[PDB]
């Protein structure tokens, strides 16, 4: 129990676990504009997804928002990994 | 006033020399200062939540509106003061912190832009002062132009902006083409029931956010608070936000907004998430403002929220001045000056501040506690006054998102705290030259306002009752 | 009171969407990149997005729509399960068994607490304190959702909490009387 | 006028004091002394037959925003006290003077700064106990925590940095979502209020969502199994008073909080959830009285004790009975006169002569200390729930009201009393008996201080568990007031 | 062209007091052994031993005394009792 | 009351002038004089901010 | 090494000699 349940399993929900998630969510969200020699191309074409997707998003989602659900999971473990 | 100042004043900074400049601020401080103290007694017209329309169906004058003008000014007063004064009397600190001609000038003219925003009622007055505000921030970043940065986001930030003024401008002419009308005052809750109205006041409202810094849209302006040189960068990162955000609140067109909730949500995550693992102090300082114009989107999605926002505006508007103001004076304390423009950039060269100044330590402790919302300080009923907004109109899974960013970014904020108490190795025993005293009374007010600034809740909430009801 | 779901129609209509949105990601990682790319590297040096798109699709609303039929009700559980499912899908994606279980179990956590909360990013207008009937009761009545009062009915104590333990339908004291 | 020229003088003499003696620690003892008699007069003026709240002031009132207010209109802080207050308030101040002795010689590079960071936590702690508003519960329930991360930072183990993190961490995580249920009580009621609130009855749909955001937060902050995480690693690498004065006041401010919080206007929800408590209580005093057993570290098996402690004294508590709540406040107060005392023998007579705590160093005390090894054995065994001591008045009262509520987790509760001997003299015999350790070369006896110290902390357990009626004066309107059997 | 300024004459920092002679000798293997025991976190890994008491402790036993303590809440008054009276309410 | 508003605001100034000596590294009592000018300014706010609340409480009164 | 949860320790300790366990009285 004083290894692998209190200092082992407890920590993984606690800070031992949560230090490895955030540091693998930031580092995808900070390399996520990392890749272009230009800034001003890459920004400008960062414009053009969003109101691209969320247009897209919001044609999905009138119709049912159950299976808009799953797209916004997907996006945000693309996005966060 | 402001525009009998700019009249005044490009007229006289014409005839004055370059040696001149540094005093010219010094004179217009006290002129903003003669602003607010001998003109408040205009509150004395908003009993009762009394609004005038002025200028024929033009701008719309509010106690809200009022508030955000006497905010606005405030803040110059700081903003010059820090221009218009000099830090220490070295050779160094002349040729780091030194004003140009024309800074002023483009100055009053960014605050007369973001004036009138806050006060505009039609749709033309709203996009002549965004432009107004664009070119003046445009040139504020490009004024400073013997910097490879400076210039390079001077230019980024010139072509994000126009996207996003052209944004705008699509969304007030595909308003117009389903309503022969320019004010958001036609509307009035029987229209938007029959009226497809959605995608045009959100698309409008988006483009008025993205130039805040909300999410997807977010790294452009990080590189530029990154860029731009220290005295620059308070400014610019201050004006538009309370500046549009106080448009935004004042009108109320995304109410159940489904995207400016996704938004939000995605703001308040990739703000506290990202600027985890990072080691610049600008960059750092930066998605504290991501995550703290996150907390704004949410009370767009409100009715009635002018006591969430401009209680938060303020506690916002008083840290960030004050965090900002901080690191300006540990620029004496470090071993090692870079480039000219930005001097301190890597936040473990204020390391070992607790032992050469150690209240700058109490300044800055004090200061980022109230970021995280610690309950003495000022920042919390900021936050405490959002999340009885935020619970009170069905918004349950924004308010424990709200908090598990609250938590994530308290991680760097108290990164600024683990890296100024600890040891450093050569303190500072004597100093020759001591810091201005007029500066230094700035911050410690920035202070006593964030510490002992919860007496005053009770009073506040009694004269918000009387001139917003 | 509810209405069964159409698994094969919502599942089918999810996977055109999820089709649509791997299609649109994988366009989007093309011209957002670096070095030789064509227009046949869409699909090639995709990162597989547009099996992460479809399989959480498909898995998420086949047993939501499954767990929603076989349990006759409609509540925050059945978030629980279709998001325990999505994280299998996105947990295979890393060959790991601990990593696998990890996914599964925190993701369903996430979207139970998700779906719990109503599961809308939004308000709801008739739910929230705003649009509610609030503050004390005006005459005796049914207390809704929101309401204070000031003494509650016992029968109500008797039904909702139980009869054993220190609870009891008549106070213990007139039960005890000496006539 | 008054009441500024009083101030105007004692900032005055606090400068000259500072002018002509470079420490404070003198001015320090002598206030915190002062505020020892002060509140023993307000107990002499406490009347016990009334029920009321005898002592109110507002401060923070709109008509009056420095200072005290008479007015028909309140919204400021309100501020007071009954029994259940004040008992604590008492075992709060005798305890602030103890840890400024504490740390009297050990801390030398910046004296002022620490013992101003000691005395302003004690303090806030002891308003923690006058306040009468949810909110104002709240403000000064969390002020502590910038205290306390810039003590347990600076000074500390070579871990400082970690430890100083963790009690900002899951202190604040539980504490939000704390924050977050008064929230909802706060628009609902419109009205934060410790006089009011038993009146207004919430839904039970509603009652069972707020519940919740109270709970997690006593679990966080009475380390219930869930998290129980960070009490031994911000002991284990924290100065001396950040030590006593987190286990002695902290755990037990929490233990107030759900008698204070929850108990009145939670009610009809309380029934439906005592089997949870009883749960994660059952299951935090087995699994972490069973995880001391394998320690390598020795402040860290006094935290796991105040862990078991804990977890023996909140079943009492949601026991709906007028022993378990008589027995948690016994438990709860006699536990804060003897953990500091431990914490005192790990940290002060054997981490300032040492400066290691492997407990595998540390063999044969008694024959160069003989009566350190005596102070080690009878505050081991006023630990366990060996009577006479308070400690068990508190472990037996606990544990009959919990076999009330519930006899089959009572049968299992009861264990405690065998899992809580079984590491405490397992730690006791190592460091009592055997050949007097090679590694240790042999260093000077206890102290006067610390003897002074030890002496205080005992004799205050055993009048307690001589008589644990000399408190019930306070405590018998608050033991009839949380009990609902309808 | 830019360094910090000639009027500081930073001098180094002590911290103060009396050389406290060594009343221990450290032994390396028991350092070396604590340290490993303090800071187990990071190197802890799933298999199937940690598996099996983390389904255990964690899952199966919650579960079983969850079982245990929903079914008797009401069960039991043993307060006044006789012969031939029953003591559960069910 | 009037009275403590004044004291406390002038406290409240004493606050700025002391924190603000003692960010230059300067001691407490440095120049003496600019704690009664801070102090009256804080002050002077203090009794803006009375005189302000005093008005929006006697309109309230007004609407009975 | 001999035991069985000796074994179950294994495959966490890094840099850590892993020397065979022997009882100190025997
Ligand atoms: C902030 C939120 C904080 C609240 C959660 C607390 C943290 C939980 C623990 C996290 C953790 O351990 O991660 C370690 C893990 C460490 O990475 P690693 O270096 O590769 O592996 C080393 C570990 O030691 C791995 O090696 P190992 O053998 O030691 O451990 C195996 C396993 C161990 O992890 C475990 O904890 C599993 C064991 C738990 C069993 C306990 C049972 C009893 C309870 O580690 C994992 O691989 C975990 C992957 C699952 C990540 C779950 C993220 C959930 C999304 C949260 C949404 C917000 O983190 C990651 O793998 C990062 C993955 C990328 C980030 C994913 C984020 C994308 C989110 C997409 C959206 C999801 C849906 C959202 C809801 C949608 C509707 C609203
Ligand atoms: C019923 C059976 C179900 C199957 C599961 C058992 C499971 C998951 C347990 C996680 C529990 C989650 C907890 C959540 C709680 C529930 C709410 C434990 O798998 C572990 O089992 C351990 C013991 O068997 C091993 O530990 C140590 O091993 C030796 C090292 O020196 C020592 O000799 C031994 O003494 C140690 O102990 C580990 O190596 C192994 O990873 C996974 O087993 C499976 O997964 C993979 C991934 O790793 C395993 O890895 C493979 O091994 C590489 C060569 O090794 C290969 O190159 C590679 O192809 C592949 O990576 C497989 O083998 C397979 O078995
Ligand atoms: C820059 C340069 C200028 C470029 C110009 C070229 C294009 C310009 C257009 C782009 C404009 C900018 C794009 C902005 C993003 C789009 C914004 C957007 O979707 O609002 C949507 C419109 O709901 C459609 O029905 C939207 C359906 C739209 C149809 C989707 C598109 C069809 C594609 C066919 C394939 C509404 O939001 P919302 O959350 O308030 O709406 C909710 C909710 O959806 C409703 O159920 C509620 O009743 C309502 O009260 C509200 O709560
Ligand atoms: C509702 C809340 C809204 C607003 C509240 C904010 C501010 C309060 C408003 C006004 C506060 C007015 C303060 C005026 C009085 C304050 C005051 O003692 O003088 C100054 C600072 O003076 C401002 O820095 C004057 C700067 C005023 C700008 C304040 C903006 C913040 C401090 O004296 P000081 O010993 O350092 O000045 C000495 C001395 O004057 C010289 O002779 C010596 O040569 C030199 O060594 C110098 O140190
Ligand atoms: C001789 C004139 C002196 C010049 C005064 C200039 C002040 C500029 C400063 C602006 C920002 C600083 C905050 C001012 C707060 C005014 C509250 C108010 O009253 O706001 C109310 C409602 O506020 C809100 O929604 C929320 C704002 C909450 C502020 C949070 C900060 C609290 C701590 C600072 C305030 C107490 C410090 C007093 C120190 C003795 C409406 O505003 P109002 O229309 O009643 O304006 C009053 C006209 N007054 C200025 C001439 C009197
Ligand atoms: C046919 C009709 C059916 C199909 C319609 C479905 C439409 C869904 C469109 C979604 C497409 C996915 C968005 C996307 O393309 O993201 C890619 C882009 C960069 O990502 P990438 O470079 O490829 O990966 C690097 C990882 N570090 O990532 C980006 O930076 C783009 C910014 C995000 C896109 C806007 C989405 C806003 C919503 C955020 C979700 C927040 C959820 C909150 C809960
Ligand atoms: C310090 C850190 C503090 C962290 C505190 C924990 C934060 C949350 C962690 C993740 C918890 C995930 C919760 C999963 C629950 C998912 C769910 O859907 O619950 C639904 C359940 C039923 O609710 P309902 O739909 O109204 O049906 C009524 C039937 N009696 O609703 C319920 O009955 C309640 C189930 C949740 C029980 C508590 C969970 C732990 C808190
Ligand atoms: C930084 C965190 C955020 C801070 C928020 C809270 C700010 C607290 C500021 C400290 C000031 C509070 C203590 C002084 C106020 C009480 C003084 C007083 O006069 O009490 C009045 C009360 C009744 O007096 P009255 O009704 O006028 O009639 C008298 C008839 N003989 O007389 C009494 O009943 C006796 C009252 C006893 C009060 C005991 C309080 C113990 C602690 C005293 C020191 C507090 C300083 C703490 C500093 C750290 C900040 C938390
Ligand atoms: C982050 C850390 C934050 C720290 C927070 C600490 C908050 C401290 C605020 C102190 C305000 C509370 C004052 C307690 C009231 C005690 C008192 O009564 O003082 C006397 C005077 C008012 O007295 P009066 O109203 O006339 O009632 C007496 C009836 N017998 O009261 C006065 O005249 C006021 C004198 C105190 C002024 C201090 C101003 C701040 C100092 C810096
Ligand atoms: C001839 C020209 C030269 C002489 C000038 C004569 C001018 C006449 C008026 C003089 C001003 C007196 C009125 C203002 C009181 C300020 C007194 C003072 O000097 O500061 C008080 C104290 C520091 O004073 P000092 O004893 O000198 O200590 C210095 C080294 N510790 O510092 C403090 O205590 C500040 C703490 C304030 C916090 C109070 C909060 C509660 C209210």
């Amino acid at each position: 129990i004083a290894h692998h349940v209190d200092k082992g399993s407890l920590y993984r929900l606690g800070p031992v676990g949560i230090n490895r998630l955030l540091n693998k969510a930031s580092y995808n969200v900070i390399n996520l504009s990392s890749n272009t020699r230009s800034s001003l191309s890459m920004n400008s074409m960062l414009i053009l997804i969003t109101i691209v997707s969320l247009l897209l998003l919001v044609l999905v989602m009138n119709v049912n928002f159950i299976i808009v659900i799953p797209v916004l999971i997907s996006i945000l473990y693309i996005l966060f990994s | 006033m402001l525009i009998l100042a700019i009249i005044s004043l490009i007229t006289f900074v014409s005839m004055s020399k370059l040696s001149d400049n540094r005093a010219i601020i010094r004179l217009i401080n006290i002129y903003l200062i003669l602003v607010l103290v001998l003109d408040s007694f205009l509150y004395l017209l908003f009993l009762n939540n009394q609004t005038y329309t002025v200028m024929g169906e033009l701008l719309i004058f509010n106690s809200f509106t009022f508030y955000i003008d006497m905010l606005i000014y405030f803040i110059m007063i700081v903003i010059s003061s820090l221009y218009g004064y000099n830090l220490y009397n070295n050779n160094l600190y002349k040729t780091l912190f030194e004003p140009k001609k024309e800074l002023i000038i483009l100055f009053l003219i960014n605050i007369l832009g973001a004036l009138l925003i806050v006060h505009s009622n039609d749709f033309i007055t709203l996009f002549v002062a965004i432009e107004l505000q664009s070119y003046s921030i445009y040139l504020i970043t490009a004024i400073y132009n013997s910097s490879y940065k400076a210039s390079k986001a001077s230019m980024l930030y010139f072509f994000m902006g126009g996207i996003l003024s052209i944004l705008i401008a699509y969304s007030i002419n595909t308003y117009y083409s389903v309503l022969n009308s320019y004010t958001l005052h036609s509307l009035d809750s029987l229209i938007i029931n029959t009226l497809d109205l959605n995608l045009i006041l959100i698309a409008l409202s988006l483009g008025l956010l993205f130039k805040i810094g909300i999410a997807p849209l977010h790294k452009w302006l990080i590189s530029i608070y990154e860029n731009t040189p220290i005295l620059i960068t308070i400014y610019i990162s201050l004006i538009p936000k309370i500046s549009i955000l106080s448009y935004l609140v004042l009108s109320n067109i995304s109410i159940n907004s489904l995207v400016i909730s996704i938004l939000a949500i995605l703001t308040l995550l990739v703000g506290s998430v990202g600027g985890l693992l990072q080691i610049k102090i600008k960059r750092l300082l930066a998605f504290s403002g991501l995550t703290n114009a996150g907390y704004m989107m949410l009370l767009l999605l409100l009715n009635n929220n002018e006591f969430s926002y401009l209680y938060y505006i303020t506690q916002y508007s008083i840290s960030h001045l004050a965090i900002f103001m901080i690191i300006i004076f540990s620029i004496y304390y470090i071993n090692y000056i870079n480039n000219q423009y930005n001097p301190i950039i890597y936040v473990n060269q204020l390391k070992g501040l607790i032992h050469d100044n150690a209240y700058l330590v109490l300044s800055m402790a004090i200061v980022v506690f109230s970021f995280i919302g610690i309950p003495p300080l000022l920042g919390f009923f900021g936050k405490l006054n959002i999340l009885m907004s935020i619970l009170n109109n069905g918004y349950y899974f924004i308010s424990i998102v709200l908090i598990v960013a609250s938590l994530i970014s308290a991680l760097y904020y108290l990164y600024l705290l683990n890296v100024s108490i600890q040891d450093k190795n050569n303190i500072l025993i004597n100093s020759n030259e001591t810091v201005s005293s007029v500066l230094s009374y700035i911050l410690s007010s920035l202070i006593i306002l964030i510490t002992f600034g919860f007496i005053y809740n009770s009073l506040i909430i009694d004269i918000f009752n009387v001139y917003f009801n | 009171h509810f209405h069964p779901y159409n698994t094969l129609g919502l599942a089918t209509q999810s996977a055109m969407v999820g089709l649509g949105a791997g299609v649109v990601a994988a366009a989007a990682r093309n011209s957002l990149a670096t070095g030789p790319r064509n227009i046949l590297t869409t699909f090639s040096k995709s990162g597989g997005v547009v099996t992460i798109f479809t399989g959480a699709s498909i898995a998420y609303v086949f047993t939501y729509c499954s767990a929603a039929n076989l349990r006759e009700r409609k509540d925050g559980w059945n978030h629980m399960w279709a998001g325990a499912a999505t994280g299998a899908v996105l947990g295979a994606r890393t060959k790991l068994v601990p990593a696998f279980i990890g996914w599964t179990v925190l993701c369903g956590a996430a979207c139970g607490l998700f779906g719990w909360t109503g599961a809308r990013f939004n308000a709801d207008r008739k739910a929230s304190l705003e649009q509610s009937p609030k503050g004390f009761v005006q005459e005796d009545a049914h207390q809704t959702f929101w309401e204070v009062v000031h003494r509650r009915p016992l029968s109500l104590t008797v039904e909702q909490l139980g009869e054993g333990r220190g609870i009891n339908a008549v106070p213990i004291a007139t039960a005890t009387e000496a006539p | 006028m008054f009441l500024t020229s009083i101030l105007l003088s004692s900032l005055y003499l606090f400068n000259r004091i500072l002018a002509w003696q470079g420490n404070v620690k003198h001015f320090y003892l002598f206030a915190s002394n002062l505020l020892l008699l002060f509140i023993v007069v307000l107990y002499i003026n406490f009347n016990t037959f009334s029920n009321s709240f005898q002592f109110n002031f507002e401060l923070f009132n709109s008509l009056n925003p420095f200072g005290l207010s008479n007015s028909d209109i309140s919204n400021g802080l309100l501020f007071g006290i009954d029994g259940l207050s004040l008992t604590f308030i008492l075992l709060t101040v005798l305890l602030i003077p103890l840890t400024l002795l504490g740390n009297w010689y050990n801390i030398n590079f910046n004296s002022n700064l620490y013992y101003t960071l000691v005395l302003a936590i004690g303090l806030v702690i002891l308003l923690n106990f006058w306040a009468l508003d949810y909110i104002s519960f709240y403000i000064l329930f969390e002020a502590t925590l910038p205290l306390l991360f810039i003590l347990i930072h600076i000074y500390g183990s070579s871990d400082s940095e970690r430890a100083s993190f963790y009690v900002l961490m899951f202190t604040l995580s539980g504490s939000l979502f704390m924050l977050l249920s008064i929230v909802v009580i706060s628009i609902v009621l419109n009205t934060t209020n410790f006089i009011n609130h038993n009146l207004f009855v919430l839904s039970l749909d509603l009652q069972t969502i707020i519940w919740l955001g109270l709970f997690i937060a006593i679990m966080v902050k009475t380390p219930l199994f869930p998290i129980h995480v960070w009490l031994p690693v911000v002991h284990s690498e924290s100065p001396l008073a950040g030590s006593m004065i987190l286990a002695g006041l902290i755990l037990k401010l929490a233990l107030y909080a759900i008698l204070r919080l929850l108990l009145p206007l939670l009610c009809e929800a309380q029934i439906l959830y005592t089997p949870m408590i009883y749960i994660i209580s059952l299951l935090t005093i087995i699994l972490t009285s069973l995880a001391t057993l394998r320690q390598i570290d020795l402040k860290v098996i006094i935290a796991y004790s105040s862990i078991s402690h804990m977890g023996i004294a909140i079943l009492g508590v949601c026991s709906n009975t007028s022993l378990g709540i008589y027995g948690s406040i016994v438990l709860g107060v006699a536990h804060g006169f003897v953990s500091p005392a431990l914490f005192l023998i790990v940290g002060g007579i054997l981490y300032d002569r040492y400066h290691i705590r492997i407990v595998n160093y540390y063999k044969g005390l008694t024959t160069y200390m003989p009566q350190l090894a005596t102070y080690i054995i009878i505050l081991s065994f006023a630990n366990i729930g060996t009577p006479l001591t308070g400690n068990f008045t508190g472990e037996f009262l606990s544990l009959q009201g919990g076999f009330i509520r519930n006899p089959i987790i009572g049968g299992i509760s009861c264990i405690s009393v065998l899992l809580a001997a079984i590491y405490q003299l397992k730690l006791t015999n190592k460091l009592t008996g055997g050949i007097s350790s090679i590694y240790m070369h042999r260093t000077n006896d206890v102290t006067i201080r610390e003897k002074f110290i030890m002496n205080i902390l005992i004799i205050s357990t055993l009048i307690i568990g001589i008589c644990p009626q000399i408190m019930y004066n306070l405590l018998y309107w608050t033991v009839n007031n949380y009990i609902y059997i309808i | 062209e830019l360094k910090p300024s000639s009027a500081i004459q930073r001098g180094p920092l002590n911290k103060g007091g009396w050389d406290a002679p060594h009343a221990l000798h450290n032994d390396g293997a028991i350092d070396r052994y604590a340290h490993w025991r303090t800071f187990y976190q990071e190197r802890f890994k799933y298999t199937r031993a940690t598996g099996k008491s983390t389904l255990i402790f964690l899952v199966a036993f919650p579960a079983l005394i969850g079982y245990v303590a929903y079914q008797s809440e009401g069960l039991f008054e043993f307060a006044g009792k006789r012969r031939g009276e029953s003591v559960t309410t069910r | 009351a009037l009275f403590t508003s004044l004291v406390g605001a002038s406290g409240l100034g004493f606050a700025t002038k002391f924190l603000s000596n003692k960010i230059r590294l300067k001691p407490a009592g440095y120049y003496p004089l600019g704690y009664v000018f801070s102090g009256v300014a804080w002050a002077g706010l203090g009794l803006v901010l009375h005189n302000v609340h005093q008005h929006s409480l006697e309109v309230l009164e007004k609407k009975k | 090494i001999r035991a069985s949860f000796d074994k179950a320790e294994e495959p966490m300790l890094g840099d850590y000699p892993d020397i065979d366990p022997f009882p100190a009285q025997l």
